[PDB]
């Protein structure tokens, strides 16, 4: 094939042009995002039971839905929460590769059939089924500076005048309202209701009657009387549209003639649906819009389109309303692309310099400058065909592949330049002979590198999803590089390169280039003399090899494991957790103090603080809160002292002084949709109907035993909430029946007043909105207020609530967890320093077996992921090693010789481990893929040395040591050229401290350190490996 | 609401005997309470921790302390079927005829959940068997309504 | 034919009929299933000690085993060879007539006195200024 | 049933349309609300789109809107199915 | 009585059921035991 | 109709470029492609 395209350079140019156009077309059309779909398909069923406790929600909603989640395909596990906010979340996680649309519709459909089994109040509110596995592109904050609007007022404007227009914007997947539109709030008064002998039942009955749609008919409707001229629709009572109209709702008519209206026994205003959340942006009231990116959408275009559409709404905003951008990932992805494009261009520039430094002609330096972009462009076209997006994983996949792409260009051109120098052949004839020497090896290398990288794609779960992004990217880039090296580069060499005279190595020149040639020629003679000395006493280096292999194995165990490096994304979180039973106001004071700190102490770093009171991802009680801190630009925060990690540690140490509030600052993870993915996620299950109390006792027993092993387990917390005091009230049936008070009227009066009650809909400026009836705050705060509520009996007398009820204090769950249908309690934790996750998980299983009878366990989240992903690893390592051996065996026509190549692996790995250990980095995925590229390029160098050494012994009939010395002499220059270019190429990634520095550091450090050892050791050790293996097996 | 007092409440609730012992030595407030008005003795009696009830009483804990609705630790001990704690409280001068806000005595609560042994102990220490709640119902009226033959025979 | 789409199309039309059906039929739970008519296997359950009756074993299978098998991927339908337990109110017409009552009064009483009420919270949002107490109100619960 | 075009547009059509966002291969969305009470929201997708997957994605997004609709609308039942504007044929029936 | 879902594999589903039943067995009351009086999968497994 | 008209120029552009490169590949020349592809206007005017 090389000989074909040397005689046909135009056909080679045509293939180059087609790849460039296909690549250029792909760059325009390819989707753009921060990360691809890594987390498994998850479907969260969300419902709301206003004024309901955790057990009421569980025993009427959660258990009923759970029981009807059958005949759904590819379901791994089901986990649900039921808490005293009156909320349920049932998350069904599915197998990796499952269609999320088919997954959602099957869950949706089984829920629809179970809707008649739920209570009317839950059916009225309704149940939502959404994909929860996806994450936000940006969070658009909406505030009021002039202090004319509350958070309820802002939320209504965003719902009415913004949300819909943002949803219709190009590339916008989903829009969640951070708050709710207005609700007609009837704030009932028990003193006024008792005065006119009325109840919340009378208020609900009146609102349902006097605010409703009424079907009428038509004038002259079919079938008509013959001779009818006019046909018109009859409009009857439509829904009410103002607080004034709701005020005039007639409740009672007295004997004297006075009219008892709804405004006479309640305050009426437009308010929020729920008052649990108090969102503030630097003290001011705030709402927002959580925007998610659509499938196959461009993140850069979508963000620009969102900002463009928000600009069009500027003139129509009320006075003091402003748009803010606390969370936006697009700036990060903008830098991610710019830094990767810089690395690829700098890499090509460094090849141009190194090619000119050694070969010393411009015609030679142009050949890699053409060939490398052709391969990189082609890679985008293959990624487009596989349906991949331009993301952080695929972008760093290109950067790690540069070493392999650059080598293909240098190896082919340098070998042609050498053949012309030594034999004195013209360019065309020299290229035919040069390609003849390497064409077999290049095909062999392709199959070896395939066997290394392809098995990485077939890992299972979230880990395997990330490994798949690097695998397909590197294999595609490497594959095209070999095709370009056999099709295009040979044609370019034959046409562009000039002839060189026999025995001309640029020693006759003067200046810098004259000095360099004479210096390098003597340096090559020093190298050959050194290898000659090494090959006389091989035994001593086999001992030094074992020291490196033992040193490698030692550093592997010592170096701690992680998932991804935490990045400075210009945002971090500060959780606020008060003691159990603490009110909303107490939590607000701590958040106000936390907001005050960041605007005072960190005024140079912090841009804003989004104080979300009564919010939390593991339940939303009044005592818990959270503050999303947004920072200034990366240029405005110079040095390590002004980064997120530094601000986190200073903030956490500052807030530890505060009493009656557990307050910690913490950085976001790399993939925010997935989480930390480091420790373990344990589930303790009630397997024999023991109950809540006995499962609590079993949990406390496990936590107590976990504390007795600091050496293995650490940071072992339950994800759930502790039991809290709750106001148990027992309605006496006999006393209620005796006085003539119905249980419906009692339970409605209590539920509607204290809990709230969604009555019906009303139309506010051409938008359907809810009508809630509830007690005014002051009449539903303390147990004493129970007696102030009166219910009318059958005989007409008003009976106080105290007359037919008794109350006491008891303990109950404010958040009940369930796993796979049965009651559960989720327990977190991580392996102690030195110990692996495997050991920590193994001890938790041992401690779990000594818990009481009918108490089981299971692993969930990343623990479930890693256990199935872990079993696959040995097989994929085995397949990789076996096929690499088989491929090399076919290349060399020998069972023994392959071992000479495969013994290079530790030489590259040891340097990566030293660099990671020295700089103090972790064994993350960027490092692990970094090893394969270092092993791949080091293995590639060894293959060409052994091929040259073997071909000299077979064809030219030279001796073992003669061939080995002549081989490494010929291969010294190209190995140093590639290494010099690639080490300088990844040097900026090591020293980088800006945005996306964590990933760059992980990619750079491992490769640089690995390439230094891989280059320096292998040039001496590959000689030893070949001679020892050749001596041993004839 | 002292620092050690809040730790004694959580310790007494969980049942950490070793931690309670240390807090009694450091001088933790035995008469400290949460928002509902529950002392460590209330919590220890509720969750059925015999040792901590004994330790708290020795360190001058109020046996007849009541919450915001008038319930004493003897109510909680009698209601949730803790025979040992009921005896220990009554030995340390627990009011056997203690009425809450609803007029519910420990005898009413013990009768309702059918704790036969606790009813005998309460009657021994001088429980008023004819004591009525706010609805005018005795411990006998609870036994006949629940349909407890054994309990009805004892309350003769 | 794709059985996934077949199920979606069939149930899309069933949802138009569902509200027109009697209320007793809706509350029994209508089910759309995509499975073979014949049985893959029968998982029989017995008691060697003879401690549990036919009814006790069926209840345990229905309460502790059936659901997890029904959720397992590939399981299109699960038929219980028995019945899950339920609170059976076996009415007496002689005793009902004596106290001048009907099944209607029994059903009304059960709905009233076997109820799970949403009673709200003490110190619920929005609260008054200077609120310290925040606790769930627990009224009537399901009888056990 | 009974509601005029304006009431039906506000309480039903806008509630569904606002939730029909970021569906795969959606070219445009036409709809009309009439005096009898009927709504018809037609979502036309790109050529080569799987109509069965398109139907599923529309159905998934509708059931978010369904709870925000009135009870009378939920009682009639909201159908989501593949559609075409023109007739293949008209089969007429007469009596001789 | 377990019926195989349309298109699903007999042996894989049967293996999944036995795996889920194995999780329940430890938490049974005394005396209770699983028996296999009808299974079509063993024939398919043994005959191949 | 709007979509058909908007994508017509690019359809002609790529169609011409593919035929040019295919002639360049087959006949191993730049002159022969440029010699051949100059004929296109002679045909197109006849169709118009
Ligand atoms: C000091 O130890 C605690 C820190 C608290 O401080 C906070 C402010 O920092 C946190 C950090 C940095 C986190 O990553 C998480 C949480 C917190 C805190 O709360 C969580 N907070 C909760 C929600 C609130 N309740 C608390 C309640 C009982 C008062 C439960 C925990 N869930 C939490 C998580 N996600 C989950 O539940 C699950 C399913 C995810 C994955 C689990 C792994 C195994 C963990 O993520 C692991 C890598 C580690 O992070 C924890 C072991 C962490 O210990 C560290 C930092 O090593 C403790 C949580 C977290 O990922
Ligand atoms: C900024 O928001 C993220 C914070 C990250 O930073 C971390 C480091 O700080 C956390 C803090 C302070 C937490 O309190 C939690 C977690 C994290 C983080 O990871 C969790 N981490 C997980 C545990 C791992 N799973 C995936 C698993 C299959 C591998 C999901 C994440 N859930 C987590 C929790 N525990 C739970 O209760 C579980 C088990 C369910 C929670 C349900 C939520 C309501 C939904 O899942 C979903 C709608 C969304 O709310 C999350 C996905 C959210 O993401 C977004 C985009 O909003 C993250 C919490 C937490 O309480
Ligand atoms: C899951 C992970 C992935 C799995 C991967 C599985 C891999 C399957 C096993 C294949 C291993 C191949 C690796 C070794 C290739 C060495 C080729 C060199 C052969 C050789 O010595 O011939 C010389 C050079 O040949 C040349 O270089 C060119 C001429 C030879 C062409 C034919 C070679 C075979 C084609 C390569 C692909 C084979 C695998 C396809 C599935 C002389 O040349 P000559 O005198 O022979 O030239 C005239 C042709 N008649
Ligand atoms: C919708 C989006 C569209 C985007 C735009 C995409 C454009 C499509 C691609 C266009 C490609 C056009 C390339 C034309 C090259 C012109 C070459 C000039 C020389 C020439 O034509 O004269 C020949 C001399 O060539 C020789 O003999 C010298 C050959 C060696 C030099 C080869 C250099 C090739 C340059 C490649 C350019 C790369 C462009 C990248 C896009 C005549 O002699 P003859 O060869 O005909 O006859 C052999 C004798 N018997
Ligand atoms: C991080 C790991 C630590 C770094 C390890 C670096 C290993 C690679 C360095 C190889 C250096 C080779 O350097 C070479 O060594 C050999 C010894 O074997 C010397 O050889 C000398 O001793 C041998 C003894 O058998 C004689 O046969 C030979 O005549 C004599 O010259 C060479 O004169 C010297 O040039
Ligand atoms: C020339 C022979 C080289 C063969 C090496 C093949 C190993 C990789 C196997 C594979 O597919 O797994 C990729 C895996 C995914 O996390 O990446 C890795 O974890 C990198 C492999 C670690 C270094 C191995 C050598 C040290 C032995 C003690
Ligand atoms: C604004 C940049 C768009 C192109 C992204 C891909 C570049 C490698
Ligand atoms: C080194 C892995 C392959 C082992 C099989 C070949 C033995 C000569
Ligand atoms: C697979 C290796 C066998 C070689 C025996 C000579
Ligand atoms: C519009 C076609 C022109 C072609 C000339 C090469």
């Amino acid at each position: 094939m090389p000989n074909f395209f040397i005689d046909r350079p135009i056909f080679a140019w045509v293939i180059a042009i087609i790849i460039m156009l296909a690549g250029g077309l792909a760059i325009l059309k390819l989707p753009v995002a921060q990360y691809p779909t890594i987390a498994p398909p998850a479907v969260t069923i969300s419902a709301s039971y206003p004024g309901a406790d955790a057990k009421t929600v569980q025993d009427t909603v959660t258990q009923v839905i759970e029981q009807n989640m059958n005949g759904i395909d590819n379901l791994m596990y089901m986990s649900s929460n039921s808490d005293s906010t009156g909320t349920v979340q049932i998350t069904l996680t599915f197998e990796s590769g499952t269609d999320a649309d088919i997954a959602q519709v099957q869950v949706q459909n089984k829920l629809q059939l179970a809707m008649p089994l739920l209570p009317q109040e839950v059916q009225q509110q309704g149940v939502s089924v959404e994909k929860s596995s996806s994450s936000f592109l940006m969070v658009v904050g909406v505030i009021n500076t002039d202090g004319t609007m509350t958070q309820e007022d802002i939320s209504d404007y965003v719902a009415a005048n913004m949300k819909d227009a943002i949803s219709r914007t190009s590339g916008v997947g989903d829009v969640q309202l951070f708050g709710s539109q207005y609700a007609m709030r009837i704030w009932m008064n028990p003193n006024e209701l008792n005065k006119f002998q009325l109840t919340p039942v009378d208020v609900i009955t009146a609102i349902k009657a006097q605010n409703a749609q009424v079907a009428a008919g038509q004038l002259g409707g079919t079938p008509p009387v013959k001779g009818q001229q006019l046909n018109a629709s009859i409009i009857a009572q439509t829904r009410l549209t103002s607080t004034e109209e709701f005020g005039k709702i007639l409740l009672k008519v007295n004997q004297d003639g006075s009219r008892v209206l709804l405004r006479d026994v309640a305050k009426i205003e437009l308010g929020g649906e729920n008052y649990d959340i108090i969102a503030e942006f630097n003290g001011q009231p705030a709402s927002g819009l959580g925007i998610k990116l659509a499938t196959g959408a461009n993140a850069l275009d979508t963000a620009a389109a969102i900002r463009a559409e928000l600009a069009k709404m500027e003139p129509f905003f009320p006075s003091g309303l402003k748009i803010v951008y606390p969370y936006d990932t697009t700036p990060f992805v903008k830098i991610s692309i710019h830094e990767v494009v810089k690395t690829l261009v700098e890499a090509i520039i460094l090849v141009f310099l190194v090619m000119y430094l050694f070969l010393q002609n411009f015609r030679a330096t142009l050949i890699p400058t053409i060939a490398v972009p052709v391969v990189l462009l082609g890679t985008f076209a293959v990624l487009a065909a596989f349906g991949f997006s331009i993301n952080t994983l695929t972008m760093f996949g290109m950067v790690l592949a540069i070493g392999l792409l650059v080598d293909d260009a240098i190896v082919v051109v340098e070998n042609v330049e050498r053949v012309m120098a030594e034999e004195g052949l013209p360019p065309k004839e020299a290229t035919r002979k040069s390609m003849g020497q390497i064409q077999g090896a290049l095909v062999g290398i392709a199959m070896v590198l395939s066997a290394v990288f392809v098995p990485m794609a077939f890992f299972g779960g979230s880990t395997g999803a990330i490994y798949r992004q690097f695998s397909i990217t590197i294999v595609s880039a490497m594959a095209l590089s070999v095709l370009v090296a056999l099709i295009l580069t040979p044609a370019l060499c034959a046409t562009m390169l000039k002839p060189i005279a026999k025995g001309d190595h640029g020693e006759g020149k003067k200046g810098f280039f004259g000095w360099f040639n004479r210096m390098f020629e003597k340096s090559t003679h020093h190298y050959t003399d050194s290898v000659g000395g090494i090959l006389r006493s091989t035994g001593r280096y086999l001992v030094l090899y074992l020291i490196i292999v033992v040193g490698m194995a030692y550093l592997f165990v010592r170096l701690p494991s992680s998932f991804l490096p935490d990045e400075d994304q210009g945002v971090f979180m500060t959780m606020v957790q008060l003691p159990a039973g603490a009110t909303q106001e107490r939590t607000q004071k701590v958040l106000n103090e936390v907001t005050h700190y960041y605007l005072t102490k960190e005024k140079n770093n912090v841009e804003s603080v989004f104080a979300v009171n009564g919010f939390g991802f593991a339940g939303r009680p009044q005592n818990t809160g959270i503050a999303f801190v947004s920072l200034k630009d990366w240029a405005d925060r110079p040095g390590e002292e002004n980064k997120v990690e530094a601000i986190t540690m200073r903030a956490t140490r500052a807030f530890s002084q505060i009493k009656d509030a557990m307050v910690f600052a913490f950085n976001l993870p790399a993939i925010v949709e997935l989480g930390t993915a480091t420790g373990f996620d344990f589930e303790l299950i009630d397997q024999a109907g023991l109950g809540h109390e006995k499962l609590t006792q079993a949990r406390n027993q496990l936590l107590a035993e976990a504390a007795k092993h600091p050496d293995m387990l650490t940071s072992v917390r339950p994800n759930g909430l502790e039991d809290t005091p709750q106001f148990k009230i027992d309605i006496d049936q006999e006393k209620a029946q005796a006085l003539g008070v119905s249980i419906n009227d009692i339970n409605t009066t209590l539920g509607a007043a204290w809990g709230g009650s969604y009555v019906n809909d009303f139309i506010d400026r051409g938008r359907v909105k809810k009508v809630y009836v509830m007690s005014e705050a002051k009449y539903r705060m303390l147990p004493d207020d129970i007696g102030d509520w009166y219910v009318r009996a059958a005989d007409g007398q008003m009976v106080p609530f105290s007359a037919f009820s008794s109350s006491r204090w008891e303990y109950g769950s404010p958040r009940l967890e369930r796993y796979n249908g049965l009651p559960s309690m989720e327990i977190l934790g991580q392996a102690a320093p030195g110990k692996s996750t495997g050991e920590a998980m193994e001890l938790m299983e041992q401690l779990a077996s000594k818990l009481p009878t009918g108490v089981g366990y299971d692993w969930t989240g990343m623990s479930y992921q890693e256990r199935l992903s872990g079993n696959q690893a040995p097989s994929l390592y085995a397949i990789s090693l076996i096929v690499v051996f088989l491929c090399l065996a076919a290349l060399y026509e020998s069972w023994s010789i392959p071992f000479s190549v495969m013994l290079v692996v530790p030489l590259g790995v040891i340097g990566a481990l030293l660099a990671a250990t020295f700089r103090g980095l972790t064994n993350d995925v960027y490092f692990q893929v970094g090893l394969l590229t270092t092993i791949g390029l080091s293995a590639k160098n060894a293959i060409l040395i052994v091929e040259f050494a073997k071909d000299l012994m077979d064809k030219e009939g030279k001796g073992l040591i003669e061939a080995t010395l002549d081989a490494v002499r010929m291969r010294l220059r190209p190995i140093l050229m590639t290494s010099l270019a690639f080490i300088l190429g990844v040097m900026p990634l090591v020293i980088s401290t800006g945005a996306g520095s964590g990933a760059q550091n992980a990619v750079g450090t491992g490769v640089m350190g690995g390439m230094v050892t891989a280059t320096v050791l292998a040039i001496f050790f590959v000689p030893v490996f070949f001679v020892v293996v050749r001596r041993r097996f004839s | 609401g002292s620092d050690l007092g809040k730790k004694l409440l959580e310790a007494a609730r969980a049942g950490r005997d070793d931690e309670v012992r240390i807090l009694m030595a450091n001088g933790a407030d035995v008469n400290a309470a949460d928002v509902v008005g529950w002392t460590p003795l209330h919590l220890a009696a509720y969750w059925g921790h015999l040792e901590i009830v004994e330790v708290l009483l020795k360190n001058g804990a109020d046996v007849n302390a009541y919450d915001t609705l008038g319930s004493t630790p003897l109510h909680l001990a009698a209601h949730f079927g803790h025979l040992e704690i009921v005896e220990v409280l009554l030995k340390n001068g627990a009011d056997v005829n203690a009425k809450d806000d609803n007029g519910i005595t420990p005898l009413h609560l013990a009768a309702n959940r059918g704790h036969l042994e606790i009813v005998e102990v309460l009657l021994k220490y001088g429980a008023d068997v004819n004591a009525q709640d706010k609805f005018g119902k005795t411990a006998f009226d609870i036994s006949i309504n629940n349909g407890n033959e054994d309990l009805a025979e004892i309350l003769q």
